[PDB]
């Protein structure tokens, strides 16, 4: 239906705006 | 929830103003992740 197509575009645009990967901080003996 | 415009309750893991739409939250969430990415980049290269 129509709601599937408009939500597919909205979700696809959101996935592009939202960043993909966020790297974790590396733990070090003085870092902790 | 997405088609009706209300933010899903499984995504609200931090305080937000009452009655924020999902579009505003997505834009706000993207900015927060960008700040976290900058913090992670600085921490990785530069130490604590």
């Amino acid at each position: 239906p129509a709601w599937m197509r408009t939500l597919h575009t909205t979700a696809s645009n959101w996935l592009h705006l939202i960043p993909q990967t966020l790297s974790h901080l590396k733990r070090t003996v003085e870092n902790i | 929830e997405l088609v009706k415009g209300i933010l899903p309750r499984s995504w609200s893991h931090y305080t937000v103003p009452a009655g924020m739409t999902v579009i505003q939250w997505v834009s706000d969430f993207s900015e927060r992740i960008k700040q976290l990415q900058n913090i992670s980049l600085a921490a990785a290269s530069g130490g604590a």
